[PDB]
């Protein structure tokens, strides 16, 4: 059949279990605990814990209520100017009868994704019906919210989640699940993270799947990203005809597009240390405007060895 | 509202018929009821 | 019959999906398990993607195969609305089966909207208990975080030597034709990792003989039908600039550009893919002539005169390599 | 906690359908002696008033005072699942957010209960007070209907002239003008067809037809229909029940 | 190879009546035992099958079995010409390219003959797996439409339960909900309104709203609908007929 994914079977049901953001988070538990729901507009990168706040919110203000006092809306179901005007009139001009403080959600998840008319016609609804029901909002981009619907909410600007979080949370589902791992298997599903935590526990359902033992070569076979040392060993050779060897053999007969190299690249320079900050950055510099031919259309092999030799000649010179 | 409110001294006694865009503002759709409204007298 | 190559000669199983062996030992594993989770297979055209999951849908489902799987494609004429309409359709649904995971194969996703893929997304963690998605795409740096975060991703490497050899030795002996060491190492080096460019380049080369039983297709052959530059070609304009005149080496560059209608990226892209071959004494030849040749690229890429910049990659070529002398 | 049985579930389907059409929010206010309903129109104007007594159900409890505030949409759309043999009940729990029809029967086979969703009302209490009508006229309601019903083809406003205890109806349009007039009288073989009048000042009122049109929807709960005209005062249309009245009070235009 | 010829020629009426908004093309196989039709929609989920014995017939001569398809509309345009007191004659030749409706009076001399082509969809899949069902039970048509444009104004899905000695419709919506609860009983003056119910193993599963609808219409063919009820497995709505029945099979939905 099928097995529960640990990014699934561990989600957090409570707000105290979601890590990062530590007062956003805190304020949220306090108004689940009190009430009076302002709106809200919670938004960020993915993966950080933006629906399952929104959810957990829910669940905690409204409790055995929340079937019939949340009326969740994302990109499946249809938002248009007609949906605004019927369905979710209608519910917030329902009558439920909920304890003192609490009020009904009208979760909008993707709030990004609506229509700029549908956002307009929202916005009497929420200024009406605002003693019955609270809207909560939940984009990746805040700029595609109108500034009306905005000006009506508390915008939520969830940060990327920090490494000592991700590591603490993945210790418990480490600890929890009886997994077998190494500081540097960690280290490696932290780096490949990225501060997207869906995609930490994913790599780590992996792993541990696929390779046992959570090693940092077994992460780093499971990511089907460009190897960091690979990529570390062809940017920091001292032999420009190694470099090129490698970036023939291990990235471009391999499959790696010339994007997925420029990335991995910039990540491992911009995380490299032994060498000095200006010559960080002028590094960072030359794959930046690799990337920009790149992105112009000429992705072609000799970019990136010419990207090579740049960062050799800056490496070995100055 | 608030120069309604001044005016008739009452919250009650105006009353204010508010076109908001949540409804549809069409001819077909609400050109009898704010003719009835603004021709006839409100019962109070 | 008078049907393509590619399509007489598809994997009908998952054990004639040659080259990709991690995946197909993978995909092996989740059928005989049953776990089944949503697949994205993405990775260089022509690969071999398209082939294993129509393998792995006909392994699992049978005759039922017809009607419990759809295979949809978004680069056609619908768009958001109507791709929506037939996935939820589909998945919702439930009509009357023997078992049950009816599976969608989304062809082409990379060209869907990120409004389209976050849709996707919530349509797929809506309906997994009874759907099986295995979104495929080209590349994944044109796929939202959202969708690639609901799938386990399956990257697709381009097709080793070892395979392309095989599938040649396959299909030669079965449509009885005869390929030459050269013309099948120039086959093998002009594919790169494209077996579908294998198959057509084949079947042209079959329609090109003019007694298509017994003779023998030379390396000329597939180097025009590709439309490709000879190596011999390439090397002759690197030997032209390196050891002869500047007014020689103009004229074979030009005569050469000419009459194989080669444009100056192409000849760049390989007298740079000859000379990492060569070894060379001193590096700052090498770094040089890398640098000033991507240069002449982009400003080709964007517009000029064409000889200025044949011009540009002589004289580029002649300094970096009389600097190594 | 209410529990209303109705004798016939067809009593409440037709008290409904007297005013579903003019009005779609209404507040059904219920106390201990019967059910009180209130509705004002969407256009402000005319506001429908109903009070069903006691004496209209075969039970009633009422425990506590309890506001139900329905869509008559969708409260209609429920009413019309059933057969004349039901017996409508209605059920409300304390502070409730949903009323259930439960539609029984005479013999139990089909018992059937439906629930509809309540709604947020805003209940306006617009009870009036102590009023001197200039006017009183009372005729069947079939008649009415008919001369409104034939009479605002010709004109969007119609004026109702009461003079010397004479009754008019006046449409007066482009194309023509219509007017039918009837006298007050007693008759002994069928007193329900008969006209009276307690005219005290004269009085001239004009309103609009489709609102007239829409009062004599309640021509099918009483034979003859209540009309309480006044010059500074909204006029008021009852149809007389068997326990209470259903009755609209029509406003008047600006002078 | 057929010479089908109908006692009554509405009752054909009705049976293209119950076909009507299911499906649009059948592809009806005529046998020396009469005509047997299977079709099933395009969003898979509603398969009628219609049986037709030679019971139904005055006299029947289909030695040959034959391939017949027709289009339901043309035939339900063509049909509603039939007078209640000609009779339907059907007539086929070898390889037919177009069937031939004949009508004939007894008392006066008018002939009503019509044509109408056929379709070579090449679908002719006749698939039929379930031949038990957990609960049978059977109500008047009348009823059972009732009940089912009562609940389908509320919601789309409607819910057929089977509880011990009770049946139970469950309709939950946006305005509100439904729950239309009945027992079986044996009317003694006519078994054309007794309820009858048999059990075995409680049945919960829900079903769509238009479709529903969709095999409700059948009820013009017959007065009593049987259905036939199991979990997991394609549930079973037959309408009861002289020579046969005409069964839809219906798939259920996934509630998770
Ligand atoms: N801070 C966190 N603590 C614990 N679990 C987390 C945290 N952030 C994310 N997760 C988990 O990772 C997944 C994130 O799910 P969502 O919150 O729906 O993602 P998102 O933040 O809404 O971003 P999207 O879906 O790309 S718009 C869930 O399975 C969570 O259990
Ligand atoms: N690994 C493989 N083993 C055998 N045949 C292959 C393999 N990869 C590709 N082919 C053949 O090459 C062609 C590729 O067909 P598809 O799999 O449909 O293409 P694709 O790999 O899905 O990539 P596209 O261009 O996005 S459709 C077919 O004729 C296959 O028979
Ligand atoms: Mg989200
Ligand atoms: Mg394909």
């Amino acid at each position: 059949s099928l097995q529960l994914p640990w990014v699934e079977k561990y989600r957090p049901q409570v707000l105290s279990d979601i890590v990062g953001n530590k007062e956003t988070i805190d304020r949220l538990q306090q108004i689940a605990k009190d009430g009076n729901m302002p709106h809200m507009i919670i938004s960020g990168m993915p993966g950080i814990g933006k629906t399952t706040s929104v959810h957990c919110l829910a669940h905690e203000l409204l409790g055995r209520s929340y079937a019939d006092g949340v009326l969740e809306l994302n990109a499946s179901d249809d938002r248009g100017i007609d949906v605004v005007r019927n369905q979710i009139k209608h519910f917030a001009q329902k009558k439920l009868h909920l304890p003192p403080g609490k009020h009904k959600i009208v979760i909008l998840d993707e709030a990004d994704s609506m229509t700029a008319g549908a956002q307009q016609a929202l916005r009497r609804t929420m200024e009406l019906y605002s003693n019955s029901t609270r809207f909560a909002f939940a984009c990746n981009q805040s700029n595609k919210i109108i500034e009306p619907l905005q000006s009506r909410c508390a915008i939520l600007r969830y940060s990327k989640l920090s490494d000592e979080d991700v590591l603490k949370r993945l210790l418990q589902i480490i600890k929890l699940e009886d997994v077998k791992y190494t500081n540097d298997g960690l280290e490696a599903i932290i780096f490949t993270a990225e501060g997207d935590m869906r995609q930490a526990i994913n790599n780590l359902q992996s792993t541990v799947a696929g390779h046992g033992l959570v090693n940092a070569d077994n992460v780093f076979k499971i990511v089907d990203s460009p190897h960091p040392l690979i990529v570390k060993k062809m940017l920091l050779a001292s032999n420009l005809e190694d470099s090129i060897q490698i970036l023939r053999t291990d990235l471009w007969k391999k499959g790696y597009s010339s994007i997925d190299i420029v990335t991995t690249s910039f990540r491992v320079t911009k995380n490299l240390a032994q060498v000095k900050e200006s010559v960080r950055l002028e590094m960072i510099k030359e794959i930046g405007l690799t990337h920009m031919r790149i992105l112009e259309g000429v992705g072609t092999y000799l970019q990136l060895a010419s990207m090579l030799a740049k960062i050799h000649k800056l490496n070995n010179k100055a | 509202q608030t120069i309604m409110r001044e005016i008739a001294g009452d919250d009650n006694s105006y009353q204010i018929y508010e076109v908001n865009s949540n409804m549809n503002r069409s001819k077909k759709d609400l050109l009898d009821i704010l003719l009835d409204f603004t021709t006839t007298h409100y019962v109070k | 019959e008078n049907l393509p190559w590619v399509e007489k000669y598809r994997p009908e199983t998952l054990d004639e999906v040659y080259g990709q062996n991690e995946v197909i030992t993978t995909v092996r594993k989740f059928v005989d398990e049953g776990k089944l989770p949503h697949l994205l297979f993405y990775g260089p055209p022509g690969t071999g993607k398209t082939s294993t999951i129509v393998a792995l849908a006909r392994e699992i489902y049978g005759k039922n195969y017809s009607n419990m799987v759809l295979e949809l494609n978004a680069s056609d004429d619908r768009g958001i609305d109507v791709v929506r309409n037939q996935i939820k359709d589909f998945a919702s649904t439930r009509q009357i089966f023997s078992k049950g995971f009816k599976l969608i194969i989304l062809d082409e996703a990379d060209a869907m909207t990120n409004a389209a893929q976050n849709a996707l997304r919530r349509v797929i963690e809506r309906y997994t208990k009874n759907t099986r998605f295995c979104v495929l795409a080209n590349y994944a740096h044109k796929l939202t975080p959202a969708l690639l975060s609901r799938c386990t991703r399956f990257r697709f490497q381009p097709l080793p030597q070892e395979a392309i050899e095989r599938r040649i030795a396959n299909v030669l002996v079965h449509e009885k034709l005869k390929l030459s060491p050269n013309a099948e190492k120039a086959l093998i080096e002009l594919s790169n990792g494209d077996m579908r460019r294998v198959l057509n380049v084949l079947q042209s080369c079959k329609a090109t003989l003019d007694n298509p039983d017994e003779d023998e297709i030379s390396d000329d052959v597939i180097y025009e039908c590709c439309g490709a530059p000879r190596p011999s070609d390439l090397k002759a304009v690197l030997k032209s600039i390196l050891e002869d005149d500047w007014g020689t080496a103009h004229y074979t560059l030009n005569k050469v550009r000419s009459a194989k209608g080669l444009a100056l990226i192409d000849l760049i892209e390989g007298i740079v893919k000859i000379l990492e071959d060569y070894e060379l004494q001193n590096e700052e030849t090498r770094v040089h002539l890398l640098t000033k040749l991507a240069d002449i690229e982009y400003s080709i890429s964007k517009g000029g005169n064409d000889q200025i910049q044949g011009s540009a990659v002589i004289g580029a070529i002649k300094a970096s390599f009389e600097n190594e002398t | 906690m209410l529990e209303a049985k109705f004798e016939e579930a067809s009593l409440f389907k037709r008290i409904i359908d007297g005013f579903k059409d003019c009005v779609q929010l209404v507040n059904f206010q219920c106390k201990e002696d019967g059910i009180i309903a209130q509705a004002v129109d969407d256009s402000r104007v005319l506001l429908v008033s109903l009070e069903i007594g006691v004496e209209a159900f075969q039970e009633y409890r009422c425990d506590h005072p309890v506001t139900l505030g329905m869509d008559l949409t969708s409260l209609s759309k429920i009413l019309r699942c059933g057969n004349n043999t039901d017996t409508l009940t209605l059920i409300a729990d304390n502070t409730p957010d949903s009323i259930i029809l439960l539609f029984e029967d005479t013999k139990k086979d089909r018992i059937a209960e439906y629930s509809l969703k309540l709604m947020d009302i805003d209940a306006d209490f617009l009870k009036i007070e102590e009023l001197q009508y200039d006017s009183t006229l009372s005729l069947p309601s079939s008649e009415f209907s008919k001369i409104v019903r034939d009479l605002s083809q010709l004109s969007d406003s119609i004026n109702i002239m009461i003079t010397k205890e004479t009754i008019k109806f006046v449409a007066d349009g482009d194309i023509g003008s219509g007017s039918v007039i009837i006298k007050p009288f007693v008759d002994m073989e069928h007193p329900e067809t008969s006209i009276k009048l307690e005219m005290d000042q004269p009085v001239d009122l004009t309103f609009g037809a489709k609102y007239l049109l829409d009062i004599i929807k309640g021509s099918s709960l009483s034979d003859r229909v209540g009309i309480r005209l006044s010059s500074e005062a909204p006029a008021l249309f009852q149809f007389d029940l068997k326990s209470g009245f259903l009755q609209f009070f029509l406003a008047p235009k600006f002078n």
